[PDB]
């Protein structure tokens, strides 16, 4: 569920950082 | 299509929708198409559009492939047992059809029609969920002026 | 999802009618009908359930099956330039292929005729139209293995025959589609013998 | 504007946030990540001894085929904003005694490495004990952005200046940095694929 | 309504065997299977699950459908003598048909093949039986149109040959029958293209 | 049904549970963890320069022998549902001043490495600094599961197309991804051992 858990936190790394 | 000098080089005519998946391999997502019809408050006629699922009725040209009409027909393969639209023409012209994705396997090739031609068809098959095809319900009514 | 391809519509016959004929599609509803050998010219006559079933591919639904009970639906869809103006009368009279003509549909005025239940519909205005047949039979329930004693006749009329310019050069044509489903469905009883047809 | 929709489909943020799990490891919703991930363009690249040489030099027939990320999705936009890792791997038969210290530098974009200082920042490293090089030159133009591929450039930018001591078969591969995407959004190019001689 | 009746039963094949007899109804599982020439002989091969939609007459009514996903049942009936008594295996192996042979329920000794999920079936105690084959598929759901791709094979085993008595007069035979229906439906996509087969 | 039991023993799982402390320091309860352990299936595969050659190549008589685990278990299963890590050492005699850089690349199953574009992602190392090669092929796929070895794969999953530049000797391991299971369960196979000429 990790990624999961980041792409519904739109956490800063998704969108490139 | 194919720019020649033989060398028959080939050539494409994508959008931003196919400008990314010629970039990674496999795919799933939900389809919208536009439909425009370019008319007066004159023309008019039922126009259906309908969807079929899976492979097509094709023409393998030896270096191109493109489709085949015969098998489309209102009676080989009618619109009744498929998923319909039947847009009128009067006035309500712009459409706007939303397609989820719906297929036997999860994802789906982005070959497409990259190195097809008569034999190595394959891909292209897998690479395509189905298609819409319309077919006017009644001829284009406008008069002559 | 037993029934419901029976509730999805299917298309029966794609019609054109044009100016200037004086054939079948024309000729609306003669005032009198003294004679039988100069009888209401009608359009397309339906013999209703059947011609519905063996269409749409709803037969290979219906089979494995003996006895129904439906009310048909009807979806009548209209596409004509606005410079054309005309009027049409659908109706439908039960058991009119199977009864003395004295009584039909046919061998009768243009005002008996309107006066069966039906519809008018117009060519500008009421561009599309629908209609609930009942259930006409006046048996426990219709069969499906004998396909033979279809319960009724839709006949199809004009009032108005085409009307457009004087010149009427080809361009002054009108064009029809009809759709067809069913309502009010049951199916009740198995069996192995199939209509064949 | 009717717009309609078939197949009644349960929410698709529901299948595929599912049939990721099972079909993909990664789950990838962004796309500037592309940028951060080095997928070479060259693989030869055979360079020259002692002859500090720009990347310009070399990254111009790079823009121009797709072989990469940073040049297919350019075509979808104008401008950028960031700077671009370049890293270095090492072919050349290096099976001899002598000591390579490929060396890198800064250079402003279309400078031509003969009208220029070589000095400042640097970095040296030896591809007989470490066959790459991974320099990661920032962004220190003057402009808010920077259109993709111009001839108005003398100067709106820095650059690579890699140097040698050496006659050397590089590697090459270049993402982006950490800030690095694009401005506008606009259409697409047309591509070319296979080509059957006749 | 819609689906059921796929889940109603069907008769698929009335198989009888018989003492004495050193034919495909014998041979129970050779101990052992060196050659590809001498193989385990099986009883009836079926290549789910086209062989249970051809049949049934429920081709008809996946006419006008592209996907499904169905977990397929089995009822085995036997009515023998008390004066028999013998002991078989049924089991099945998915993509038995299309996966190199090294591995098939073919070509492999009795221990592997009873070890294949299924069941044992006395002629005595479990005089009838039932299975549920899962959706064995690996895709998203199987298709209709094609109906090439049966993604299982339903192979019949014997254990022990039939006994009866040292006269073994032809009296000294047993009768089989087999019937399949599915379970855990799903119809989702129409069409057009129908398998004619 | 009757099921009756000899010896009385007492309670199994306190005998072995202590009989493993006095024996066996590992207490083996799972079977999947063998599918992250790499034991080698070959030791030559001796492969030539500068020929991409895919692996699909070399395992597919691999899992036709059971000289490792996840071929000698395929036969009791059926699917697979993740990454095999393969990893790759050097034995080849590289006394040379050549500089071998063995890359690896991604390709799908049963792609015969000619009607390929050699993009995307990649590996590369040097054995002349660390002979092996240890890659983690995911699981691209774009179905629930897979058959273990079938004849229609023409994509149905990712393979290596393991890449060099010079014609080397290696040794190759193959366990699995973290996420590396199997499907159903089935029967066994038949077993071949030692052979006496005569």
């Amino acid at each position: 569920v990790k990624w999961f858990a980041d792409i519904v936190g739109g956490v800063a790394a998704i969108f490139g950082w | 299509t194919i720019r020649a000098v033989t060398s028959k080089t080939e050539v494409m005519d994508p959008a931003p929708c196919e400008y990314v998946a010629n970039l990674f391999s496999y795919w799933r997502a939900t389809m919208c198409y536009r439909i425009t019809v370019v008319k007066t408050a004159f023309h008019t006629g039922r126009l259906e559009i309908f969807f079929e699922p899976g492979s097509i009725p094709t023409v393998r040209t030896a270096d191109n492939l493109g489709p085949d009409q015969t098998q489309l027909n209102g009676t080989i393969a009618p619109s009744d047992n498929n998923y319909k639209y039947i847009l009128d023409l009067t006035n309500d012209t712009e459409v706007t059809i939303k397609v989820p994705y719906v297929s036997n396997k999860m994802f789906m090739k982005t070959v497409g029609i990259y190195g097809a031609h008569d034999e190595d068809n394959w891909n292209f098959d897998e690479s395509f969920t189905g298609f819409l095809c319309i077919r006017p319900i009644t001829k284009l009514m406008a008069p002559d002026t | 999802s037993i029934i419901q391809f029976l509730q999805r519509p299917v298309l029966i016959d794609n019609i054109e009618i044009v100016a200037g004929t004086t054939a079948d599609n024309n000729t609306a509803l003669s005032r009198y009908v003294l004679d039988r050998t100069n009888p209401q010219k009608y359009i397309k006559q339906w013999t209703l359930p059947s011609t519905v079933l063996k269409a749409g591919g709803k037969a290979q639904k219906l089979a494995n099956f003996k006895y129904l009970r439906c009310d048909v639906q009807v979806k009548i869809v209209l596409n004509a330039n606005p410079f054309i103006a005309g009027r049409l009368y659908l109706a439908y009279s039960p058991y009119d292929d199977k009864v003395a003509p004295e009584r039909r549909i046919i061998y009768t005025s243009r005002a008996g005729v309107t006066g069966y239940p039906g519809v008018e519909l117009d060519f500008q205005l009421d561009n599309s139209v629908e209609m609930t047949i009942p259930y006409a039979s006046f048996q426990e329930a219709y069969d499906l293995v004998s396909g033979n004693e279809d319960f009724v006749q839709l006949y199809l009329f004009t009032i108005a025959p085409v009307l457009g310019p004087s010149a009427e050069s080809a361009n002054s044509k009108v064009d029809l589609s009809v759709y067809m489903w069913l309502d009010n469905i049951s199916l009740v009883i198995p069996t192995y013998r199939l209509n064949p047809n | 504007e009717n717009t309609i929709s078939f197949f009644d489909s349960g929410d698709p943020e529901r299948m595929n946030n599912e049939a990721l799990m099972r079909g993909c490891g990664e789950q990838i919703v962004n796309l500037r990540p592309l940028l951060r991930t080095f997928r070479t363009i060259n693989d030869n690249w055979s360079l020259a001894a002692n002859t500090k040489t720009p990347i310009t030099d070399l990254t111009n027939t790079a823009d121009a085929e797709g072989r990469d990320y940073m040049s297919y999705l350019s075509f979808l936009y104008r401008f950028y904003r960031g700077g671009r890792r370049y890293k270095f791997f090492n072919t050349t038969p290096l099976k001899q005694s002598q000591t390579c210290y490929v060396r890198s530098f800064l250079i402003p974009r279309n400078y031509t490495a003969d009208e220029i200082n070589t000095d400042g920042p640097s970095h040296i490293t030896y591809p007989v004990i470490n066959p790459v090089h991974e320099v990661e030159v920032p962004f220190y133009s003057q402009y808010r952005k920077i259109p993709i591929a111009s001839t108005s450039d003398k100067g709106y930018d820095s650059s690579l200046m890699y140097y040698t001591n050496v006659g050397t078969q590089q590697i090459v591969a270049r993402a982006g940095n950490d800030d690095f995407t694009f401005g506008w959004m606009i259409g697409t190019p047309q591509l070319q694929g296979i080509t059957k001689e006749v």
